[PDB]
RNA sequence: UGCUGGCGAAUUGCAAUGCGUGGGGAUAA
RNA sequence: AAGCUCGUAUCAGUUUUAUGAAUGUAAGAAUGAAGAGCUUUUAGUGGGCCAUUUUUGGUAAGCAGAACUGGCGAUGCGGGAUGAACCGAACGUAGAGUUAAGGUGCCGGAAUACACGCUCAUCAGAUGGCGCUCAAGCGUGUUACCUAUACUCUACCGUCAGGGUUGAUAUGAUGCCCUGACGAGUAGGCAGGCGUGGAGGUCAGUGACGAAGCCUAGACCGUAAGGUCGGGUCGAACGGCCUCUAGUGCAGAUCUUGGUGGUAGUAGCAAGCGAAACCACAGCCAAGGGAACGGGCUUGGCAGA
RNA sequence: GGAAUACUGCCAGCUGGGACUGAGGACUGCGACGUAAGUCAAGGAUGCUGGCAUAAUGGUUAUAUGCCGCCCGUCUUGAAA
RNA sequence: GAAAUUGUUGAAAGGGAAGGGCAUUUGAUCAGACAUGGUGUUUUGUGCCCUCUGCUCCUUGUGGGUAGGGGAAUCUCGCAU
C-alpha cells in the first residue's frame, strides 16, 4: 500500500454492480428431498436445511442413511422433489460459509454431523418408506422422460 | 500486465493460389492479376485473400500471447532502455549475438524484470 | 442397480447446414423420445456430453469427453441445436450423446 | 509530468535493489555454459571413433 | 431404443417402408428388414413388371456384364430402393447399408425374436381401400427369382413349428391372467391401483 | 430388496464421462 | 486534379396545381439533398447480345426494321437438380438474432403437418435419382419450420466527414483523442508501405564463445509485401535506424543458359549396349449441361491391387 | 330479460427458461429512490469459487470424416468458346 | 552445397483421378518459469546511520565527492540474519 505504482496503470471505473441475495426457484423450501446431479454424490437423495451466503446450499444425507455428510452443494446442480419433511427442529445456525474452510477427518466434523443427523431421523420415521428412498438412488429408465416427469 | 483477450481474426497464413501444386510459384502471397482468375472475383470454396478486415485490435497489436511487446536487443545499453516497460516490453535477444554475451544480458534482465522471449539461446547449462 | 444414467440419450445427426453449405459449430442432436419443439423447451441450456474411447490413455482412463451445450430448437421434430466447445467431428454422425439434467430449471 | 515521474524512477530503481535478494540466496549449481560448435563436434566425431 | 429393430415387410410399401429405414441407417440404427418377399408396391400389377423390365434393358453397350446389374431376389430388389437413398458412396454411406440386412422370409437367428412394423408404410393404412397393388412375390418369380416356391414351403414350417410355440405361451399367460386376477383384489393391491398399477 | 436388522461411506472440498511378432525343433502340404 | 465565389435556396430520372395543341412553361406546392457553379488541364473510353414497351413492314410460319428502359458487360452471393439471359440479393473481418427467393418422404437442413375436395393412367402426374396413388400429383386455404455476404444489433479493421486538445497535456500537436457515416470493381488515377545491390551518416551495432548463406513435421509478429526468433548445417563478414542512388522484385515470352525427369531398359544394335519425338493435368458409360463446347460440373449406372 | 365469452387492440402489467456479447477505463452528465444521511438496475461486468509446473494448455505435421472447389496465362468475338 | 530429380528406410493413404478451402477427430510430434515472492511486526549484527573531528570540487541552496575515531541502552535510516 505504501509502495508507490512503478509503472503507470489505469486504474478502474466506479463499478455500478451491486451485489443483491440470490433468489432461489420457487420449488425449494427449507427441508426439501433434493436428487444432485454432479460430482461425487451424484445421482443421491439429500436433504435441504439451509440457504448460505456465499449462494450455494448446506445439505446433509442425513449421513446415517445414505452415507452423504453435511456438504455445500450449488444450487443448479440439484433436482428439487415435491416431497418436504420437517426441519424446524434442526438447529442449523451453527455454520457457514467460514466452517468450510481447509487452510485425517476432524472430530468436530464428525460431531457436528451426529447431533444433526439425530434431530433428523426421528422425522423420517413418520412417513413410511422414506428412510428406504434416501437410501436409493435416483436413475432415469427407459420410457422416463424428464420434459414429462413430475419431480 | 492485465490485457484484453486478444483475438487474431484470422491465424492461418495466406498463401499464394497454386503455391501447392507447383513448386516454382512460391507461398508468399501475391495478388492474382487476371481477369479470368476465380480467385480474384472471390468465388466459393477458392482460398480466402488478405484484406484489411483482417486487421488487429489497435490496442493488443505486436502482443505476443504472453501479452507482451516484442523488442529486439543487441546489447546491456539498448537493454536499459525497457528499465520503464517491463510489463509492456520483452527483451528479444538478437540471432547474432554470442554465447559469450548472452549470460551477460541475461544476468541484467533479470535482476531488471525484464521478459526474455528466447532465453536458453546457445545455452546449456 | 442396472441404471445409474442420469441423462437423456439422443443421437447427433448432422451440423446447422443448407444443401451446399455446413456450418459445423452448430450440431443437430435428436433426443429420446421428444416430439415437439414444446417438450425440447425443457433441454435448452443443458450440459451435453459426446463419450467415447480413445487408443491412448490420458489421465488414467482411455475414455475422453467433449461437452457442450444446447442452444435453441430446430424444426417441428424436437431435433435441437448444439454448440460443443471443440466441435463434434463428423465422423460422430449418428452416434450417441448424453444430455445431462444440469443445469435445472426444475 | 517530473513530478510523479522522477517519483516513478526512483520507485522502479529502488526496486531494481532485489538483485541484492536474488545475491545473497544465490548459492546456486548452475551456471550457463557456453555450447562452442567446436567443441560440438569434438564431442560428437570423437565418442563415434571411440565405439 | 433397440440395438436392433427387425422389421417386417409383410404388407408394406417398397419406397416408403425404405425411405424411412433409410433415415434409420443414416442416424446410427441397425435395421433388419425381413419377410421381404411379402412386401408391397402400388398400382396394378403389369405395372410394376414393366416399370421393371425397363430396368431391365438398360445393361450397359459393349459389356452388358459391366452395367446395371439386374437383381431379381426381392430382398435385393428391395435393397436397392433404399440404397437409391444413401450417398451410397461416401464413407457415410457404405457406413450406413452396412447396417442393415434385408432377407426374404424370416431365417434364424431372427426368427425367435420379435419385431414390428412400420405404421408410416402399410397398404392398410396408406392406399385407399380396394385398389390396384402389387405384391414383390409375384412380381419377383415373374422375372427370375427362383425361390418363391422354398421360402413358400420352407416357410409354413416356420409358422408350424411356432403358432405350436404360441399356444404353449398363451397357455402360459392364460394362468398369470388368473394368478393375479385371483391375487388381486387384496391389499398390497388395492394401494398400488391407487397411485396407478 | 419377501420382512425385520446391525455397520461402513466424508477430505474426490460448489460442476469437468470416472490378443501378434523372430527365430529354432518336430510334421502336413 | 487544383484555384475562385459561395453553403446555399444551388438543385432533383419524382409527385401536384396552373396554362396550350402521352405531351410544352410557371408555382408564395410537396418531398429529399448543406456536396453548387465558374474556370484551367488529364488519363481511360468508339463491344455487342438478350429482354421490356410503342409500333411499322409481313405469310404456312417465324419474324424483318425503327425507337424506348433495363439485364450482362467491369459482379461475387442464396435459390432454380445442372446453366450467359430466370428468382432473390449489390460483398471489410466476426459473433448472435430475424428473413428473402426456394423448399420440409429420403438423398437434403426443415411438418410422412393440419383441413377441404378432385384424379387410376398398358410406361399417370409433378419430374435430377430412388420413388409416389384418402400421393411425395392437381386445385386452394391455414399455420409451423429451413437459410444467403440481405436486414437488425454488438465488436473489430480501414477509409471519409465533423470536431476537442497549450500560461502545455502522467507518449513524437506530421501526437493524444471524441462522434457519425461508409466499404464490389476491369481500363485508369491518387496514396501509404515492404524488399534487393551500392553511397553518406549513425547505432563507441552484431560478429571464430561463429558473420553471411542454406535447410527445418519448430515458434512469434505483421490484413499483406515481409519481418523476427529457436534448432540443424556452416566458416568470415554483416545488419537496424535517418538519408542518397539504381543494371532493384518474375510463372509464363514455340524466352536465354545450365541441370534433371516421365517416355524406357521402350524403338533400336544389319544375355549386353541404349535414344528420340512428345509431355498443363487426368483419361469408364448414360443422361442434362442454352451457344455447329464437352474432358473436369449435376443426377444416375457402377468400381478391388 | 339477464350475464358472459371468443375475436381485434392496448397496458410507461407481473413472473420465468435459453443463447450471444462485457466494448470502455479516476471523477464530471441525464436521473431514480430515500425526510435527510445516502444509495441505486442511472454517460458499456462486477463479485465469489475451482482446476496447475512430471502442470494447465496451445501448436505443427500426417491422414480420415461432412460440405464446398471446372486448368493457370494470353488473345478474339456479345459472353461459354 | 539450394531446387528439380533418384535410391534406401520409416510413417500414412489408395474400389475408374490427385492436389485446394471451412471444421474437427485420431496417430506422430514440439512447446509449457536457474518463476519463489509481497506486506506488516520482532531478535540482533553492520554500514553511506547517530555522534565527534575533517578534507576537497565547484555555483546558490533545495549542492557533490571523500578520511580518522566512537556508539547503539532508540531506531528501521538502510542492508544483512
Amino acid at each position: 500500500p505504501k509502495w508507490y505504482p512503478s509503472e503507470d496503470v489505469a486504474a478502474l471505473k466506479k463499478t455500478r454492480k451491486a451485489a443483491r441475495p440470490q433468489k432461489l426457484r420457487a420449488s425449494l423450501v427449507p427441508g426439501t428431498v433434493l436428487i444432485l446431479l454432479a460430482g461425487r454424490f451424484r445421482g443421491k437423495r439429500v436433504v435441504y436445511l439451509k440457504h448460505l451466503e456465499d449462494n450455494t446450499l448446506l445439505i446433509s444425507g442425513p449421513f446415517k442413511v445414505n452415507g452423504v455428510p453435511l456438504r455445500r452443494v450449488n444450487a443448479r446442480y440439484v433436482i428439487a422433489t415435491s416431497t418436504k419433511v420437517s426441519v424446524e427442529g434442526v438447529n442449523v445456525e451453527k455454520f457457514n460459509v467460514e466452517y468450510f474452510a481447509k487452510e485425517e477427518i476432524k472430530a468436530e466434523r464428525v460431531e457436528d454431523q451426529k447431533v444433526v443427523d439425530k434431530a433428523l431421523i426421528a422425522e423420517i420415521k413418520k412417513t413410511p418408506l422414506l428412510k428406504q428412498y434416501l437410501s436409493a438412488s435416483f436413475s432415469l429408465k427407459n420410457g422416463d422422460k424428464p420434459h414429462m416427469l413430475k419431480f | 500486465l492485465p490485457h484484453p483477450k486478444i483475438v487474431k481474426k484470422h491465424t492461418k497464413k495466406f498463401k499464394r493460389h497454386h503455391s501447392d501444386r507447383y513448386h516454382r510459384v512460391a507461398e508468399n502471397w501475391r495478388k492474382q492479376k487476371g481477369i479470368d482468375s476465380v480467385v480474384r472475383r472471390r468465388f466459393r470454396g477458392n482460398i480466402s485473400q488478405p484484406k484489411i478486415g483482417y486487421g488487429s485490435n489497435k490496442k493488443t497489436k505486436f502482443l505476443s500471447p504472453s501479452g507482451h511487446k516484442t523488442f529486439l536487443v543487441a546489447n546491456v545499453k539498448d537493454l536499459e532502455t525497457l528499465t520503464m516497460h517491463t510489463k509492456t516490453y520483452a527483451a528479444e535477444i538478437a540471432h547474432n549475438i554470442s554465447a559469450k554475451n548472452r549470460v551477460v544480458i541475461l544476468a541484467r534482465a533479470k535482476a531488471l524484470g525484464i521478459k526474455v522471449t528466447n532465453p536458453k539461446g546457445r545455452l546449456a547449462l | 442397480a442396472e441404471s445409474h444414467r442420469l441423462y437423456v440419450k439422443g443421437k447427433h445427426l448432422s451440423y446447422q447446414r443448407s444443401k451446399r453449405v455446413n456450418n459445423p459449430n452448430v450440431s443437430l442432436i435428436k433426443i429420446e423420445g421428444v416430439a415437439t419443439p414444446q417438450d425440447a423447451q425443457f433441454y435448452l441450456g443443458k450440459r451435453i456430453a459426446y463419450v467415447y474411447r480413445a487408443s491412448k490413455e490420458v489421465r488414467g482412463s482411455k475414455i475422453r469427453v467433449m461437452w457442450g451445450k444446447v442452444t435453441r430448437t430446430h424444426g417441428n421434430s424436437g431435433v435441437v441445436r448444439a454448440t460443443f466447445r471443440n466441435n463434434l467431428p463428423a465422423k460422430t454422425f449418428g452416434a450417441s450423446v448424453r444430455i445431462f439434467l444440469y443445469p435445472s430449471n426444475i | 509530468f517530473f513530478r510523479h515521474k522522477c517519483k516513478q524512477r526512483f520507485t522502479k530503481l529502488t526496486q531494481v535493489m532485489i538483485t541484492e535478494r536474488r545475491l545473497a540466496l544465490r548459492e546456486e549449481e548452475r551456471h550457463y555454459v557456453g555450447v562452442a560448435p567446436k567443441v560440438k563436434r569434438r564431442e560428437q566425431n570423437r565418442e563415434r571413433k571411440a565405439l | 431404443v433397440e440395438p436392433v429393430v427387425v422389421i417386417d415387410g409383410k404388407g408394406h410399401l417398397v419406397g416408403r417402408l425404405a425411405s424411412v429405414v433409410a433415415k434409420q441407417l443414416l442416424n446410427g440404427q441397425k435395421i433388419v428388414v425381413v419377410r421381404a418377399e411379402e412386401l408391397n408396391i402400388s398400382g396394378e400389377f403389369f405395372r410394376n413388371k414393366l416399370k421393371y423390365h425397363d430396368f431391365l434393358r438398360k445393361a450397359t453397350a459393349f459389356n452388358k456384364t459391366r452395367g446395371p446389374f439386374h437383381f431379381r431376389a426381392p430382398s435385393r430388389i428391395f435393397y436397392k430402393a433404399l440404397r437409391g437413398m444413401v450417398s451410397h458412396k461416401t464413407a457415410r454411406g457404405k457406413a450406413a447399408l452396412e447396417r442393415l440386412k434385408v432377407f426374404e422370409g424370416i431365417p434364424p437367428p431372427y426368427d425367435k425374436k420379435k419385431r414390428v412394423v412400420v405404421p408410416q408404410a402399410l397398404r392398410v393404412l396408406r392406399l385407399k381401400p380396394g385398389r390396384k397393388y402389387t405384391t414383390l412375390g409375384k412380381l419377383s418369380t415373374s422375372v427370375g427369382w427362383k425361390y418363391e416356391d422354398v421360402v413358400a414351403k420352407l416357410e409354413a414350417k416356420r409358422k408350424v413349428s411356432s403358432a405350436e410355440y404360441y399356444a404353449k405361451k398363451r397357455a402360459f399367460t392364460k394362468k398369470v391372467a388368473s394368478a393375479n386376477a385371483t391375487a388381486a383384489e387384496s391389499d398390497v393391491a388395492k394401494q398400488l391401483a391407487a397411485l396407478g398399477y
